[PDB]
Protein backbone atom coordinates (compact mmCIF):
# COMPACT_ATOMS: atom_id res chain seq x y z
CA UNK A 1 0.00 0.00 0.00
CA UNK A 2 2.94 2.21 -0.38
CA UNK A 3 3.09 3.89 -3.59
CA UNK A 4 6.81 4.06 -6.11
CA UNK A 5 7.97 7.26 -7.36
CA UNK A 6 10.08 6.76 -10.22
CA UNK A 7 11.51 10.08 -12.06
CA UNK A 8 13.27 8.78 -15.16
CA UNK A 9 15.29 11.33 -16.57
CA UNK A 10 17.78 11.63 -19.64
CA UNK A 11 20.65 11.14 -17.66
CA UNK A 12 19.92 10.06 -14.23
CA UNK A 13 16.81 7.92 -12.79
CA UNK A 14 15.71 8.95 -9.54
CA UNK A 15 13.58 6.37 -7.37
CA UNK A 16 11.96 5.72 -4.30
CA UNK A 17 9.02 5.81 -2.32
CA UNK A 18 5.59 8.14 -1.79
CA UNK A 19 5.95 9.95 1.50
CA UNK A 20 9.76 9.71 1.49
CA UNK A 21 11.83 13.05 1.40
CA UNK A 22 14.19 11.73 -0.82
CA UNK A 23 14.53 8.88 -3.96
CA UNK A 24 16.04 5.80 -2.73
CA UNK A 25 18.14 5.05 -5.58
CA UNK A 26 19.48 7.79 -8.19
CA UNK A 27 21.52 5.99 -10.28
CA UNK A 28 22.68 6.62 -14.11
CA UNK A 29 19.84 5.86 -17.28
CA UNK A 30 22.75 3.90 -19.11
CA UNK A 31 22.19 0.33 -20.73
CA UNK A 32 25.32 -0.88 -21.51
CA UNK A 33 26.51 -4.42 -23.75
CA UNK A 34 29.70 -5.88 -24.78
CA UNK A 35 31.91 -4.04 -27.67
CA UNK A 36 26.60 -10.81 -18.98
CA UNK A 37 24.27 -9.85 -21.94
CA UNK A 38 23.44 -6.45 -20.67
CA UNK A 39 24.51 -4.52 -17.70
CA UNK A 40 22.02 -1.66 -16.29
CA UNK A 41 23.04 1.91 -14.27
CA UNK A 42 25.72 1.63 -11.85
CA UNK A 43 26.82 -1.59 -13.03
CA UNK A 44 27.19 -0.54 -16.13
CA UNK A 45 29.22 2.48 -15.93
CA UNK A 46 31.56 0.48 -13.22
CA UNK A 47 32.64 -0.99 -16.64
CA UNK A 48 31.94 1.72 -18.73
CA UNK A 49 35.74 1.46 -20.44
CA UNK A 50 34.29 -1.87 -21.45
CA UNK A 51 31.23 -1.66 -23.12
CA UNK A 52 28.75 0.45 -25.19
CA UNK A 53 26.54 2.18 -23.05
CA UNK A 54 22.76 3.35 -24.76
CA UNK A 55 20.48 5.77 -23.41
CA UNK A 56 17.15 5.15 -23.68
CA UNK A 57 15.62 7.99 -22.79
CA UNK A 58 17.33 11.20 -25.54
CA UNK A 59 16.04 14.80 -25.27
CA UNK A 60 14.02 13.59 -22.13
CA UNK A 61 11.89 11.02 -24.28
CA UNK A 62 11.98 7.22 -24.21
CA UNK A 63 13.31 6.19 -27.54
CA UNK A 64 14.99 2.79 -26.69
CA UNK A 65 11.43 0.79 -25.32
CA UNK A 66 13.68 -2.74 -24.68
CA UNK A 67 16.55 -0.77 -22.81
CA UNK A 68 13.94 0.97 -20.92
CA UNK A 69 11.95 -2.31 -19.89
CA UNK A 70 15.68 -2.57 -18.40
CA UNK A 71 15.96 0.13 -16.37
CA UNK A 72 12.34 -0.24 -15.09
CA UNK A 73 13.26 -3.71 -14.49
CA UNK A 74 16.58 -2.93 -12.85
CA UNK A 75 14.58 -0.08 -10.79
CA UNK A 76 12.16 -2.20 -9.37
CA UNK A 77 13.57 -6.03 -8.09
CA UNK A 78 17.85 -4.26 -7.54
CA UNK A 79 17.10 -0.69 -6.72
CA UNK A 80 13.80 -0.71 -4.62
CA UNK A 81 13.77 -4.48 -4.26
CA UNK A 82 9.74 -4.59 -4.26
CA UNK A 83 7.81 -6.64 -5.90
CA UNK A 84 5.90 -4.91 -8.43
CA UNK A 85 2.68 -6.38 -8.73
CA UNK A 86 2.33 -4.74 -5.31
CA UNK A 87 2.90 -1.42 -5.23
CA UNK A 88 0.97 1.49 -7.49
CA UNK A 89 3.62 3.23 -9.29
CA UNK A 90 3.74 6.97 -10.16
CA UNK A 91 6.13 7.67 -13.69
CA UNK A 92 6.99 11.30 -14.91
CA UNK A 93 7.09 12.36 -18.67
CA UNK A 94 8.83 15.04 -19.99
CA UNK A 95 6.31 17.87 -21.08
CA UNK A 96 4.46 17.77 -24.36
CA UNK A 97 5.13 13.44 -24.38
CA UNK A 98 3.82 11.96 -27.54
CA UNK A 99 0.79 10.45 -27.25
CA UNK A 100 1.68 6.94 -28.11
CA UNK A 101 4.51 7.20 -25.44
CA UNK A 102 2.05 7.82 -23.23
CA UNK A 103 0.42 5.16 -24.07
CA UNK A 104 3.39 2.40 -24.28
CA UNK A 105 4.39 3.33 -20.65
CA UNK A 106 0.91 2.68 -19.58
CA UNK A 107 0.70 -0.64 -21.56
CA UNK A 108 4.54 -1.96 -20.31
CA UNK A 109 3.90 -1.28 -16.48
CA UNK A 110 0.47 -3.02 -17.13
CA UNK A 111 1.16 -6.13 -18.98
CA UNK A 112 5.22 -6.38 -18.12
CA UNK A 113 5.19 -5.29 -14.71
CA UNK A 114 1.69 -6.05 -13.47
CA UNK A 115 1.47 -3.00 -11.52
CA UNK A 116 -1.96 -2.62 -9.37
CA UNK A 117 -2.17 0.90 -10.62
CA UNK A 118 -0.05 3.58 -12.17
CA UNK A 119 0.23 7.60 -13.06
CA UNK A 120 2.05 9.31 -15.26
CA UNK A 121 2.73 12.96 -14.12
CA UNK A 122 4.60 15.58 -16.05
CA UNK A 123 7.92 16.29 -14.68
CA UNK A 124 7.75 19.97 -14.44
CA UNK A 125 4.26 20.30 -13.14
CA UNK A 126 5.46 18.06 -10.53
CA UNK A 127 8.46 20.11 -9.55
CA UNK A 128 5.89 23.51 -8.80
CA UNK A 129 4.03 20.84 -6.40
CA UNK A 130 7.01 20.24 -4.38
CA UNK A 131 7.12 24.39 -3.74
CA UNK A 132 3.97 24.48 -2.78
CA UNK A 133 2.39 25.73 -5.89
CA UNK A 134 0.07 25.10 -7.58
CA UNK A 135 0.19 28.38 -10.22
CA UNK A 136 3.68 29.50 -11.76
CA UNK A 137 6.39 28.88 -14.72
CA UNK A 138 8.51 25.97 -13.82
CA UNK A 139 11.83 26.22 -15.90
CA UNK A 140 13.33 22.67 -15.72
CA UNK A 141 16.77 21.54 -16.82
CA UNK A 142 18.61 18.46 -16.95
CA UNK A 143 21.16 16.39 -18.65
CA UNK A 144 19.27 16.41 -21.75
CA UNK A 145 16.92 19.22 -22.03
CA UNK A 146 15.57 22.06 -20.97
CA UNK A 147 12.24 23.42 -20.78
CA UNK A 148 9.90 26.36 -19.57
CA UNK A 149 6.54 25.34 -18.49
CA UNK A 150 3.97 27.55 -17.58
CA UNK A 151 1.48 26.18 -15.31
CA UNK A 152 -1.89 27.40 -14.30
CA UNK A 153 -3.87 25.41 -11.31
CA UNK A 154 -2.14 22.40 -12.09
CA UNK A 155 -2.63 22.61 -16.07
CA UNK A 156 0.59 22.94 -18.13
CA UNK A 157 -0.09 25.43 -20.81
CA UNK A 158 1.34 23.68 -24.31
CA UNK A 159 0.75 26.23 -26.23
CA UNK A 160 3.32 28.07 -24.08
CA UNK A 161 5.78 25.69 -23.22
CA UNK A 162 9.30 26.37 -24.48
CA UNK A 163 12.53 24.36 -25.41
CA UNK A 164 15.66 24.79 -25.57
CA UNK A 165 17.83 21.31 -26.85
CA UNK A 166 20.65 22.37 -24.70
CA UNK A 167 21.42 20.84 -20.94
CA UNK A 168 23.79 19.33 -18.45
CA UNK A 169 25.62 16.82 -20.84
CA UNK A 170 26.08 19.83 -23.49
CA UNK A 171 27.88 21.57 -20.90
CA UNK A 172 29.83 18.79 -19.43
CA UNK A 173 30.81 18.47 -22.78
CA UNK A 174 31.39 22.20 -23.34
CA UNK A 175 33.87 22.39 -19.90
CA UNK A 176 35.99 19.46 -21.37
CA UNK A 177 36.78 21.02 -24.59
CA UNK A 178 37.52 24.71 -22.75
CA UNK A 179 39.79 22.78 -20.40
CA UNK A 180 41.40 21.39 -23.09
CA UNK A 181 41.84 24.55 -24.94
CA UNK A 182 43.49 25.51 -21.50
CA UNK A 183 46.46 22.39 -21.61
CA UNK A 184 44.49 19.69 -19.89
CA UNK A 185 43.66 16.70 -21.23
CA UNK A 186 40.13 15.06 -20.41
CA UNK A 187 39.90 12.51 -23.34
CA UNK A 188 38.68 8.78 -21.54
CA UNK A 189 35.37 8.01 -20.33
CA UNK A 190 37.00 8.41 -16.48
CA UNK A 191 38.14 11.83 -17.33
CA UNK A 192 35.07 13.01 -18.49
CA UNK A 193 33.79 11.48 -15.69
CA UNK A 194 35.91 14.16 -13.27
CA UNK A 195 35.02 17.12 -15.96
CA UNK A 196 31.51 16.56 -14.60
CA UNK A 197 32.35 16.75 -11.21
CA UNK A 198 34.67 19.82 -11.77
CA UNK A 199 31.42 21.41 -13.38
CA UNK A 200 28.84 20.24 -10.24
CA UNK A 201 31.67 21.47 -7.92
CA UNK A 202 33.31 24.60 -9.09
CA UNK A 203 31.23 26.10 -11.92
CA UNK A 204 28.58 29.33 -11.48
CA UNK A 205 27.00 32.08 -13.30
CA UNK A 206 28.47 35.26 -13.40
CA UNK A 207 26.08 38.26 -13.14
CA UNK A 208 27.75 39.96 -16.45
CA UNK A 209 29.95 37.69 -18.09
CA UNK A 210 32.25 40.89 -19.54
CA UNK A 211 33.14 42.06 -15.72
CA UNK A 212 33.69 38.44 -14.77
CA UNK A 213 35.74 38.04 -17.87
CA UNK A 214 37.64 41.00 -16.64
CA UNK A 215 38.28 40.28 -13.03
CA UNK A 216 39.43 36.82 -14.34
CA UNK A 217 42.27 38.44 -16.66
CA UNK A 218 43.77 40.69 -13.85
CA UNK A 219 43.93 39.11 -11.60
CA UNK A 220 43.86 35.05 -9.60
CA UNK A 221 40.84 35.77 -7.28
CA UNK A 222 38.32 33.70 -9.44
CA UNK A 223 40.96 30.69 -9.72
CA UNK A 224 40.16 27.29 -8.01
CA UNK A 225 42.33 24.24 -7.46
CA UNK A 226 40.85 20.99 -8.06
CA UNK A 227 42.75 17.78 -6.84
CA UNK A 228 42.24 14.52 -9.13
CA UNK A 229 41.35 11.24 -8.18
CA UNK A 230 45.08 10.30 -7.88
CA UNK A 231 46.26 13.69 -6.42
CA UNK A 232 47.57 15.84 -9.11
CA UNK A 233 46.08 19.44 -8.59
CA UNK A 234 44.95 21.50 -11.37
CA UNK A 235 43.54 25.08 -11.08
CA UNK A 236 40.48 26.21 -13.16
CA UNK A 237 39.48 29.69 -14.01
CA UNK A 238 37.53 31.53 -16.40
CA UNK A 239 35.89 28.27 -17.18
CA UNK A 240 33.99 28.73 -13.96
CA UNK A 241 31.39 30.22 -15.51
CA UNK A 242 31.95 30.51 -19.21
CA UNK A 243 30.64 26.77 -18.93
CA UNK A 244 27.48 27.70 -17.58
CA UNK A 245 27.08 30.99 -19.50
CA UNK A 246 26.10 29.10 -22.64
CA UNK A 247 22.37 28.52 -20.82
CA UNK A 248 22.15 32.22 -21.09
CA UNK A 249 24.41 32.52 -24.90
CA UNK A 250 23.74 29.11 -26.48
CA UNK A 251 25.49 30.58 -29.07
CA UNK A 252 28.96 29.63 -27.14
CA UNK A 253 28.60 25.78 -28.68
CA UNK A 254 27.05 27.18 -31.83
CA UNK A 255 23.13 27.29 -30.83
CA UNK A 256 21.32 30.00 -31.96
CA UNK A 257 18.38 29.60 -30.09
CA UNK A 258 17.32 31.52 -27.54
CA UNK A 259 18.66 31.65 -23.62
CA UNK A 260 17.05 30.64 -20.77
CA UNK A 261 16.19 34.14 -20.03
CA UNK A 262 14.42 34.60 -23.19
CA UNK A 263 12.43 30.90 -23.45
CA UNK A 264 11.04 32.23 -19.81
CA UNK A 265 9.90 35.67 -21.22
CA UNK A 266 9.02 33.95 -24.56
CA UNK A 267 7.02 31.40 -22.66
CA UNK A 268 4.64 34.20 -20.17
CA UNK A 269 4.32 36.07 -22.90
CA UNK A 270 2.51 33.26 -24.92
CA UNK A 271 0.23 33.30 -21.84
CA UNK A 272 -3.06 35.24 -21.38
CA UNK A 273 -1.96 38.78 -20.16
CA UNK A 274 -3.91 38.13 -16.98
CA UNK A 275 -2.17 35.44 -15.55
CA UNK A 276 1.21 36.64 -16.63
CA UNK A 277 1.50 38.40 -13.03
CA UNK A 278 1.42 35.47 -11.60
CA UNK A 279 4.27 33.62 -13.21
CA UNK A 280 6.37 36.34 -13.04
CA UNK A 281 6.11 35.97 -9.17
CA UNK A 282 6.40 32.26 -9.10
CA UNK A 283 9.11 31.37 -11.02
CA UNK A 284 10.75 27.87 -10.09
CA UNK A 285 13.76 26.48 -11.11
CA UNK A 286 14.13 22.63 -10.93
CA UNK A 287 16.71 20.02 -12.19
CA UNK A 288 20.64 19.52 -11.81
CA UNK A 289 21.56 22.17 -14.24
CA UNK A 290 19.75 24.84 -12.51
CA UNK A 291 21.75 23.85 -9.32
CA UNK A 292 24.82 26.45 -10.48
CA UNK A 293 25.72 29.45 -7.94
CA UNK A 294 24.42 32.57 -9.05
CA UNK A 295 21.41 31.40 -11.34
CA UNK A 296 18.93 32.89 -9.57
CA UNK A 297 20.77 36.52 -9.06
CA UNK A 298 21.23 35.97 -13.26
CA UNK A 299 17.77 35.13 -13.72
CA UNK A 300 16.44 37.86 -11.78
CA UNK A 301 18.51 40.03 -13.74
CA UNK A 302 18.10 39.04 -17.09
CA UNK A 303 13.89 38.80 -16.62
CA UNK A 304 14.12 42.40 -15.14
CA UNK A 305 15.37 43.74 -18.28
CA UNK A 306 12.98 42.23 -20.57
CA UNK A 307 9.48 42.58 -18.51
CA UNK A 308 7.21 45.95 -17.74
CA UNK A 309 9.62 48.14 -15.05
CA UNK A 310 6.76 47.82 -12.39
CA UNK A 311 6.27 44.05 -12.93
CA UNK A 312 7.37 41.98 -9.42
CA UNK A 313 10.00 39.51 -10.42
CA UNK A 314 10.84 36.09 -8.48
CA UNK A 315 13.10 33.43 -9.22
CA UNK A 316 12.55 30.23 -6.11
CA UNK A 317 15.28 27.95 -6.36
CA UNK A 318 14.80 25.47 -3.73
CA UNK A 319 18.23 24.15 -2.50
CA UNK A 320 16.84 20.48 -3.57
CA UNK A 321 15.71 21.01 -6.85
CA UNK A 322 18.05 18.19 -8.56
CA UNK A 323 15.32 16.50 -7.02
CA UNK A 324 12.40 18.54 -7.01
CA UNK A 325 10.47 16.72 -9.40
CA UNK A 326 10.76 13.37 -7.66
CA UNK A 327 9.93 14.93 -4.29
CA UNK A 328 6.54 16.20 -6.02
CA UNK A 329 5.83 12.79 -7.28
CA UNK A 330 6.29 11.94 -3.82
CA UNK A 331 3.63 14.62 -2.26
CA UNK A 332 1.39 13.91 -4.70
CA UNK A 333 1.13 10.11 -4.93
CA UNK A 334 1.16 10.29 -0.91
CA UNK A 335 -1.80 12.72 -0.59
CA UNK A 336 -5.50 11.29 0.52
CA UNK A 337 -7.33 13.29 -2.94
CA UNK A 338 -5.07 12.07 -5.34
CA UNK A 339 -6.26 7.89 -4.38
CA UNK A 340 -8.89 7.96 -7.01
CA UNK A 341 -6.68 9.21 -9.54
CA UNK A 342 -4.68 6.27 -10.41
CA UNK A 343 -5.71 3.95 -13.59
CA UNK A 344 -6.39 0.87 -11.90
CA UNK A 345 -5.51 -2.44 -13.57
CA UNK A 346 -9.27 -2.76 -13.61
CA UNK A 347 -9.42 0.68 -15.34
CA UNK A 348 -6.98 -0.65 -17.67
CA UNK A 349 -8.99 -3.99 -18.98
CA UNK A 350 -11.77 -2.11 -19.84
CA UNK A 351 -10.45 0.86 -21.71
CA UNK A 352 -6.65 -0.13 -22.94
CA UNK A 353 -3.79 1.77 -23.07
CA UNK A 354 -5.45 5.06 -24.22
CA UNK A 355 -7.05 5.22 -20.98
CA UNK A 356 -4.08 7.37 -19.88
CA UNK A 357 -5.21 10.04 -21.85
CA UNK A 358 -8.69 10.22 -20.23
CA UNK A 359 -6.87 10.10 -16.62
CA UNK A 360 -3.57 11.71 -16.98
CA UNK A 361 -3.68 15.78 -17.64
CA UNK B 1 -17.03 20.98 -6.01
CA UNK B 2 -14.29 19.32 -8.26
CA UNK B 3 -12.26 17.05 -6.93
CA UNK B 4 -9.41 18.34 -9.20
CA UNK B 5 -9.82 21.82 -6.82
CA UNK B 6 -9.72 19.41 -3.60
CA UNK B 7 -6.75 18.10 -4.85
CA UNK B 8 -4.94 21.40 -6.03
CA UNK B 9 -5.98 22.90 -2.23
CA UNK B 10 -3.85 19.16 -0.39
CA UNK B 11 -0.79 20.22 -2.52
CA UNK B 12 -0.93 23.73 -1.29
CA UNK B 13 -1.45 22.79 2.27
CA UNK B 14 0.78 19.74 2.56
CA UNK B 15 3.48 21.24 4.03
CA UNK B 16 5.99 20.59 1.57
CA UNK B 17 9.32 18.00 1.95
CA UNK B 18 9.29 18.78 5.84
CA UNK B 19 6.31 16.94 6.46
CA UNK B 20 7.87 13.80 4.52
CA UNK B 21 9.91 10.97 6.25
CA UNK B 22 13.45 11.52 6.12
CA UNK B 23 15.16 8.51 4.68
CA UNK B 24 19.09 8.24 2.99
CA UNK B 25 20.07 8.14 -0.72
CA UNK B 26 22.21 5.81 -2.35
CA UNK B 27 23.34 8.61 -4.60
CA UNK B 28 25.76 7.64 -7.75
CA UNK B 29 26.35 11.23 -9.25
N1 LIG C 1 25.58 20.95 -8.37
C1 LIG C 1 25.45 20.90 -9.71
N2 LIG C 1 25.84 21.92 -10.50
C2 LIG C 1 25.69 21.87 -11.85
N3 LIG C 1 25.15 20.82 -12.51
C3 LIG C 1 24.70 19.74 -11.82
C4 LIG C 1 24.83 19.74 -10.36
N4 LIG C 1 24.33 18.58 -9.90
C5 LIG C 1 23.91 17.89 -10.99
N5 LIG C 1 24.13 18.57 -12.13
C6 LIG C 1 23.79 18.07 -13.48
O1 LIG C 1 22.39 17.83 -13.61
C7 LIG C 1 22.23 16.78 -14.59
C8 LIG C 1 21.23 15.71 -14.09
O2 LIG C 1 20.06 16.43 -13.71
P1 LIG C 1 18.59 15.85 -13.78
O3 LIG C 1 18.54 14.57 -13.01
O4 LIG C 1 17.61 16.95 -13.42
O5 LIG C 1 18.41 15.53 -15.34
P2 LIG C 1 17.72 14.24 -15.97
O6 LIG C 1 16.30 14.16 -15.50
O7 LIG C 1 18.69 13.10 -15.85
O8 LIG C 1 17.76 14.70 -17.51
P3 LIG C 1 16.63 15.55 -18.29
O9 LIG C 1 15.84 16.28 -17.24
O10 LIG C 1 17.38 16.54 -19.13
O11 LIG C 1 15.92 14.47 -19.04
C9 LIG C 1 23.62 16.23 -14.89
O12 LIG C 1 24.15 16.88 -16.05
C10 LIG C 1 24.46 16.71 -13.73
O13 LIG C 1 25.87 16.76 -14.08
CA1 LIG D 1 14.38 15.29 -15.53
CA1 LIG E 1 22.92 33.66 -29.33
Amino acid sequence: TTALVCDNGSGLVKAGFAGDDAPRAVFPSIVGRPRSDSYVGDEAQSKRGILTLKYPIEHGIITNWDDMEKIWHHTFYNELRVAPEEHPTLLTEAPLNPKANREKMTQIMFETFNVPAMYVAIQAVLSLYASGRTTGIVLDSGDGVTHNVPIYEGYALPHAIMRLDLAGRDLTDYLMKILTERGYSFVTTAEREIVRDIKEKLCYVALDFENEMATAASSSSLEKSYELPDGQVITIGNERFRCPETLFQPSFIGMESAGIHETTYNSIMKCDIDIRKDLYANNVMSGGTTMYPGIADRMQKEITALAPSTMKIKIIAPPERKYSVWIGGSILASLSTFQQMWITKQEYDEAGPSIVHRKCF
Amino acid sequence: PSLHDALMEAIRSSGGREKLRKVTTNDRS
